[PDB]
């Protein structure tokens, strides 16, 4: 009860508000399929890849649990990005605690998915472990030491795979505890709504209205997940990870998981090591700055035309960066990516705060 | 060169969303792997038992396994020995290690084929195109010895000589073994090898689509039922005047 | 007066069987509950499957 | 936050019907479509342009890339 | 790596002062026809092709 | 005076919480056999002549 | 004329289509909450009903008939005199806290 | 024993787009062939030709295979 | 952040006279944290395949820096856990603490979960006791009529204790302590 059943909710929250529960479901799904995969997975470099093929070929229904876990991670990100987008557009970030915990949640899920991808020890697993851990080498004086310490050696090897299984195993449960805290802070204020105006004069009980709406949403999530698992399980994956890890050779068209492509495009656009790493970190951490950059007298973008146009420009820009991340470092992609990377920070740090002020002026306040 | 030739889309009978693999074609494809590809390519994740109920009966598979000798042991003297293969044995490797493989192939390494279709963009469209696409080098292109021109291979220079051609093997069912027929069947077999769950996921997908066709509108109806209380509600403001 | 308060017309939303204000709605209640509950039972069957 | 302690409201009357007395899909198509069309039109100018731009940049960049990989662009 | 004459000559011709990590090729090899290196990209660790 | 169909169903299986759960248990069991048999038939027909069960006769003879 | 884009903007913003007045849409921070608390009964009750009517239209993803849209020329700031004073009071306190 | 691949390739090579490509290919063959030294080769012309012919082969070929 | 850290610790009212026998509750909390900390660090080097499990444990004790102290701290910590558990239960019986029914019954569940957890951990190094302990204890379920044997084989993932058993036990042993928490 009162944390669910009689929880007061706005009468008008839309489908964009369904992603929170969908994220909860993605988390449970990953935990359930994850544990079952962990019952047959072995983390030794001599047998990791083999154990995964054993799961898919000989464990009863091992293939469906595996592809549900792989595609579940993709659904997790689709939902995460929709969830964050809803927050930016509707000004949900003014719930500061809830929002900042959310940023931590995004980073932890990213770190979690990164480590899981390393587990099957295919080519992408190995080079992803190499590149991403090396981001830390940009840290002056001690960076290289931190990397070797994380690796347990001078290069990615057995020690790395074994600890990554352990980290990947426990992190999702930590994410679950952090998510419960996320919700507790939210409950102090209750939900925001499409208008950005207090909904205290028109609250309805969460049950039965949103319990049934969340179930309908859950059904649609499962449809999307199963369309991928049963009809195109490899569509969102990378063929190169069907090749066992080879420490002597980095595939020529190596590219990150699709949900990391925008950030990878940003890092790749800067021909400097420390600069690229700082831009990468900032492309995510800037989310923590959004609240301080809010200039509008109104909470939501619903009644703000100029802000809406810039919001969709940001989404279109992330789509551009995602596309660029999938292309080779050649002309004219190098320049398009640099513009897109600059446009990303420019929209968030300058254009949106400015549109907010102009809109205020136009309304005479 | 850095030029790329992408493979066209062949109308595989298993291409459709609800289309299963052709099992007679898997069976002929296995014969191709066996007679032709196995002398250079391993298939480390497929065992004879996997063929049972897929393209061969348990006895046929048993007979197939016995056609080869595999190492076992140690016996009571602490020694290894050879024995006829059995259903639980994985397909024999042509080389003990990649070094021996490279040595036996002018330095190139025939990759393992268990996942080749899932490990290559284009999958069987790519593999079929590669196998049936060898041709003379274009004017101005000269390859080092050991390399063959194949427009579909990245860089167009491959260390594998054309492995198939008309009558490279004889099929158990008399199907004419033309190069294209052989390629088509081995590719179907390679799909099955990379994705044995292929037919079952599509059968399940049919059931998922039907169930969703039923559950989605019903739950939606449940949603609209409950919400009608709010969707048709009427408000009136009556302040004191 | 509070007696000036009348419930707005809902004829545009009513199920057809309860459109006549001169007829008892109890005559159709079992049919109306049966329809909605049938949607619920079928759904539960599909979910159990 | 609990019902009974949310906020102050005076002089508002609300009339409702039991879900068993009404249709779940009143004028679903007859009124739903017009509303979808209205909502779609009201936002299109704000949503679509940036994506059209993406499309143009996408097609332009891809073509420019191919052209640059051949003898006579 | 076993280098050819043209390769050796191309490396000798480089404008060292223009390099971000300035070194003459001969400060990096003992016998010019041979270049020996740890094949790990100094950026984030991949293997150069 | 014969009541509608949903009316009979309400009175016969839905009104009592016990009877309403029985109906869903038994219903699901019948639904399960019919749905699997029907869907399997659709799948096999769409793929007539391609499945192991369709060509199997050619290689057996126990 | 700025004023020309202003009426254009007012209609593009569209809170008028839900029957709201500009001040009904302000983001509520502590200054605003205090200002709303200081409103006389009638202004408070009217605000409540307009917001309630707007939330209801939003839930149905509907808008009012055009004749009922808040008109630009008739929208007035009922909250301004109250909010301005609340802010002035807080600024005065903040000045004193620095001395 | 004739491979339908041969038949189908022959038929497909009759398409306008394939002939045009073959022509550019032979033009390149002649051009490159006549110089004792040249960096150029006809890879691009060959691939263009194959891309057009194989798109056509893929639509017909499988009708002749079991 | 303050409250529930708090009024749930700092200003928590406590009897003025509880004795040392009341110290075991916090000591159990500490044993749990110890096991979890040493456990995670061991799990960073342990592999659950029967061909390499025993080996990975010797690798921890011989080559991982301070691996031996972490390992023996985990092994002996499990013993300390039980010493404290038994003192804790004894205190409860002697002083009638069991009248706090909910607290007490949850405690009984805690005792059973720690026993199951310790059992599975002992199986991980795959030595002789590991193997026969896995065999005997899982077989307790075979006493269940009609399905007992089926349940055992299902738990084992086969007709005898083998690879499938060791691998799932690592997973169960890994998560159970957090459930205990
Ligand atoms: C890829 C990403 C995959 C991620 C996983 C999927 C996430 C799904 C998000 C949740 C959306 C579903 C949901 O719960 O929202 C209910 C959402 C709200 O629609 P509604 O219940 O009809 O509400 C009426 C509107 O408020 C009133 O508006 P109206 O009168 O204009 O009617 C709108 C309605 C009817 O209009 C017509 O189309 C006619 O059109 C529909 O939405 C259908 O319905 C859907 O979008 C799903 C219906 C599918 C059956
Ligand atoms: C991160 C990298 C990911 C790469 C980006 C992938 C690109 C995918 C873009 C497709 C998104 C689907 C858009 C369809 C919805 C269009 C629509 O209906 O817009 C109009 C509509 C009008 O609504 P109101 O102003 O409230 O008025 C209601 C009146 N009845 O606007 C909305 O629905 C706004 C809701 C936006 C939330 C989702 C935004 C899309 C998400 C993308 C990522 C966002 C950025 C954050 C990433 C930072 C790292
Ligand atoms: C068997 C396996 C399933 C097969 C999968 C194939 C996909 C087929 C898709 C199903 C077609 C959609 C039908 C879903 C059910 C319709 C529904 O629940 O909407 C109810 C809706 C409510 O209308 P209102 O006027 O707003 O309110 C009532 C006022 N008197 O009514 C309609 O639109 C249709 C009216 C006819 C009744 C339909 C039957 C209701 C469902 C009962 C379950 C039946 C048995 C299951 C076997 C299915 C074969
Ligand atoms: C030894 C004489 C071979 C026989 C018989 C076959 N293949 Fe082969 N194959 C061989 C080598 C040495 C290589 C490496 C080529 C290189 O330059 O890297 C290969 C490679 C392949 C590939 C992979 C191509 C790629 O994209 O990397 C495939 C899909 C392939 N070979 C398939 C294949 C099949 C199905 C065969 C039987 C018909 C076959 N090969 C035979 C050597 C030899
Ligand atoms: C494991 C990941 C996450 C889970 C399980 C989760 C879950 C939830 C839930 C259950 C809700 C309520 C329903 C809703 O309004 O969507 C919610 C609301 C919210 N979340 Fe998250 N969240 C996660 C990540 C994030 C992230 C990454 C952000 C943003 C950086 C974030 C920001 C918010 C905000 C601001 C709200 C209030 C929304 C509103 O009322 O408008 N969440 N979250
Ligand atoms: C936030 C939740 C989680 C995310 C986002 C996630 C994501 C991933 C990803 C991306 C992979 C790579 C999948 C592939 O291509 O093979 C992976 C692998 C794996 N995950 Fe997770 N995971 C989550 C939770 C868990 C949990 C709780 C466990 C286990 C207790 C787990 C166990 C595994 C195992 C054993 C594998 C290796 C086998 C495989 O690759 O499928 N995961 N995970
Ligand atoms: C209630 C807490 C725990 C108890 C009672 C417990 C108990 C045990 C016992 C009795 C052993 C065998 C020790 C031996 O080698 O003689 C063991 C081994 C092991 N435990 Fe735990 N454990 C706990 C928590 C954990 C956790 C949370 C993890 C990992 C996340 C873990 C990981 C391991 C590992 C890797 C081994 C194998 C290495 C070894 O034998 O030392 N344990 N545990
Ligand atoms: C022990 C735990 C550790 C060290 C955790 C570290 C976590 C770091 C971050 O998560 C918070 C990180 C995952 C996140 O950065 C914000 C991503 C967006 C970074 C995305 C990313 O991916 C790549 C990738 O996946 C690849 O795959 C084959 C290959 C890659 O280049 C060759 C990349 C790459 O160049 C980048 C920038
Ligand atoms: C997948 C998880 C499963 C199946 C968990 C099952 C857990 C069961 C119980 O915990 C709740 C159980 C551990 C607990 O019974 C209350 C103990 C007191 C049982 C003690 C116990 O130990 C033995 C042992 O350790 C051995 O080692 C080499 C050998 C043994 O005989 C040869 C025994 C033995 O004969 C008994 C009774
Ligand atoms: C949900 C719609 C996704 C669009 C389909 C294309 O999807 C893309 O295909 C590429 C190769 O074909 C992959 O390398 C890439 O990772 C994948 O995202
Ligand atoms: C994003 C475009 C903003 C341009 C400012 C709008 O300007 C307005 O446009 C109306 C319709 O065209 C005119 O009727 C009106 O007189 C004009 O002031
Ligand atoms: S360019 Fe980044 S690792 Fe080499």
């Amino acid at each position: 009860n009162n944390a669910f059943i009689d929880l007061p909710a706005p009468s008008n929250i839309s489908s964009w508000w369904n992603f929170g529960s969908l994220l909860g479901i993605c988390l449970i799904l990953q935990i359930l399929t994850g544990l079952f995969l962990a019952m047959h997975y072995t983390s030794d470099t001599t047998t990791a890849f083999s154990s995964v093929t054993h799961i898919c070929r000989d464990v009863n229904y091992g293939w469906i649990i595996r592809y549900m876990h792989a595609n579940g991670a993709s659904m997790f990100f689709i939902c995460l990005y929709m969830h964050v987008g809803r927050g930016l557009y509707y000004g949900s970030y003014t719930f500061l605690e809830t929002w900042n915990i959310g940023v931590i949640l995004l980073l932890t899920v990213m770190a979690t998915a990164f480590m899981g991808y390393v587990l099957p020890w295919g080519q992408m697993s190995f080079w992803g472990a190499t590149v991403i851990t090396n981001l830390l080498s940009a840290i002056p004086y001690i960076g290289t030491n931190l990397v070797e310490w994380i690796w347990g050696g001078f290069s990615v090897d057995k020690a790395t795979l074994t600890r990554f299984f352990a980290f990947h195993f426990i992190l999702p449960f930590i994410i679950m505890a952090i998510a419960m805290v996320h919700l507790l802070f939210l409950h102090e204020t209750g939900s925001n709504n499409p208008t950005g105006i207090s909904s205290d004069v028109d609250k309805i009980p969460f049950h039965p209205y949103y319990t049934i709406k969340d179930i309908l949403g859950a059904l649609l999530l499962i449809l999307a997940l199963m369309l991928l698992v049963l009809f195109a399980p490899d569509l969102l994956g990378d063929p190169d990870n069907y090749t066992p890890a080879n420490p002597l050779n980095t595939p020529p068209h190596i590219k990150p998981e699709w949900y990391f492509l925008f950030a990878y495009a940003i890092l790749r656009s800067i021909p400097n090591k420390l600069g690229g790493v700082l831009a990468l970190a900032f492309s995510i951490l800037i989310l923590a700055l959004i609240p301080l950059l809010h200039t509008s007298k109104q909470r939501s973008m619903m009644f703000r035309p100029l802000s809406q146009c810039l919001f969709w420009a940001l989404v279109a820009d992330l789509l551009t960066l995602t596309w660029i991340g999938g292309q080779p470092v050649e002309h004219p992609y190098i320049t398009i990516g640099q513009l897109a990377s600059v446009l990303y920070f420019l929209l968030i740090l300058v254009l949106m705060p400015t549109a907010g002020t102009i809109e205020n002026k136009l309304l005479k306040w | 060169s850095d030029l790329e030739l992408h493979p066209p889309s062949y109308p595989w009978s298993h291409r459709g969303l609800l289309s299963s693999l052709d099992h007679t074609s898997i069976r002929r494809g296995f014969q191709v792997y066996k007679q032709v590809c196995s002398s250079c390519h391993s298939m480390d994740y497929v065992a004879y038992r996997h063929l049972v109920g897929v393209c061969y009966t348990e006895d046929e598979a048993k007979a197939l396994a016995e056609e080869v000798e595999v190492q076992d042991g140690p016996n009571e003297d602490g020694e290894m020995f050879m024995r006829p293969g059995k259903l639980s044995d994985y397909f024999p490797k042509p080389y003990p290690n990649p070094e021996a493989a490279r040595a036996a192939n002018n330095g190139a390494l025939p990759p393992d084929l268990s996942y080749i279709v899932r490990a290559r963009h284009g999958g069987e469209d790519y593999v079929f195109s590669l196998l049936t696409g060898y041709c003379e080098p274009p004017t101005g292109v000269s390859l080092r010895e050991g390399l063959y021109f194949n427009p579909y291979f990245p860089g167009q220079a491959i260390g594998m000589a054309p492995p198939i051609y008309n009558e490279v093997l004889e099929f158990d069912d008399g199907t004419p073994a033309t190069m294209s027929q052989v390629a088509k069947d081995v590719c179907t077999f390679l799909r099955w090898a990379a994705e044995p769950e292929h037919d079952h996921r599509k059968r399940m997908g049919l059931k998922m689509l039907l169930m969703m066709g039923l559950l989605l509108p019903l739950v939606y109806a449940m949603k609209r039922h409950k919400w009608s209380v709010l969707k048709s509600r009427k408000l009136a403001y009556r302040p004191p005047k | 007066s509070h007696t000036d308060i009348k419930v707005p017309d809902f004829s545009d939303y009513r199920r057809p069987e309860v459109l006549d204000s001169t007829k008892s709605s109890k005559e159709s209640s079992e049919a109306r509950k049966g329809f909605s509950y049938l949607v619920t039972a079928t759904t539960t069957v599909g979910v159990a499957y | 936050r609990q019902f009974g302690h949310l906020t102050r409201v005076r002089h508002v009357i609300t009339y409702s019907l039991s879900p068993f007395e009404q249709r779940a899909f009143p004028h679903y198509f007859s009124k739903g479509i017009p509303n979808v069309l209205r909502r779609t039109r009201a936002c299109i100018l704000r949503v679509a342009p940036p994506f059209v731009a993406f499309y143009l940049v996408y097609t332009w960049g891809t073509q420019e890339f191919e052209k640059s990989k051949r003898k006579n662009p | 790596r076993h280098r050819t004459k043209k390769e050796i000559d191309q490396e000798a011709a480089v404008e060292v002062s223009q390099l971000r990590d300035p070194q003459h090729d001969l400060e990096r090899v003992k016998k010019p026809e041979w270049v020996i290196l740890i094949g790990v990209c100094t950026h984030l660790g991949c293997v150069p092709i | 005076v014969a009541p509608t169909l949903t009316a009979r169903l309400y009175s016969l299986l839905f009104r009592r919480t016990s009877t309403f759960a029985l109906t869903i248990v038994v219903g699901a069991l019948f639904f399960e056999r019919a749905f699997d048999q029907g869907a399997d038939a659709i799948y096999e027909h769409i793929n007539e002549g391609k499945l192991w069960k369709h060509i199997k006769h050619k290689y057996e003879n126990k | 004329w700025l004023e020309g884009i202003r009426k254009w903007y007012y209609n593009a913003a569209g809170f008028n289509k839900l029957g709201l007045m500009r001040d009904d849409t302000i983001h509520e921070n502590d200054d605003v909450k205090e200002a709303i608390r200081r409103l006389p009964e009638n202004l408070y009750d009217d605000r409540v009903f307009r917001i309630k009517r707007a939330l209801d239209l939003s839930m149905r993803q509907q808008i009012l008939p055009k004749e009922q849209w808040t008109k630009y020329e008739e929208d007035k700031s009922y909250l301004e005199p109250y909010l301005k004073e609340v802010i002035r009071e807080r600024k005065e306190r903040e000045e004193w806290a620095k001395k | 024993l004739v491979d339908p691949l041969t038949t189908v390739r022959e038929q497909c090579e009759q398409l306008e787009k394939c002939v045009k490509a073959r022509e550019r290919l032979e033009l390149c063959d002649e051009r490159v062939s006549s110089r004792s030294q040249t960096e150029e080769d006809c890879t691009e012309e060959l691939l263009d030709f194959l891309h057009a012919r194989d798109h056509c082969v893929a639509h017909k070929l499988f009708n002749s295979l079991k | 952040l303050m409250k529930i850290v708090n009024n749930a610790f700092i200003d928590l009212p406590a009897p003025s006279n509880i004795s040392s026998w009341w110290n075991f509750g916090s000591l159990l909390g500490i044993c749990l944290i110890l096991q979890i900390l040493t456990g995670l660090f061991l799990a960073m080097h342990y592999t659950s395949d029967t061909t390499t499990a025993f080996s990975s444990v010797t690798h921890i004790c011989r080559d991982v820096n301070y691996g031996w102290i972490i390992r023996y701290m985990h092994a002996n910590g499990a013993s300390m856990f039980f010493i404290c558990l038994y003192m804790h239960v004894g205190r409860g019986l002697y002083y009638g603490s069991y009248t706090f029914l909910e607290t007490w019954n949850i405690g009984v569940i805690l005792l059973l979960t720690v026993m199951a957890t310790a059992f599975m951990g002992y199986v991980l190094p795959w030595g002789q006791m590991s193997f026969w302990g896995a065999t005997v204890i899982t077989n307790l379920l075979s006493a269940i009529p009609y399905i007992g044997t089926n349940l055992v084989e299902w738990i084992w993932g086969g007709f005898s204790v083998d690879k499938a058993t060791l691998t799932r036990f690592f997973a169960f042993h890994f998560i159970l302590p957090f459930i205990i928490m």
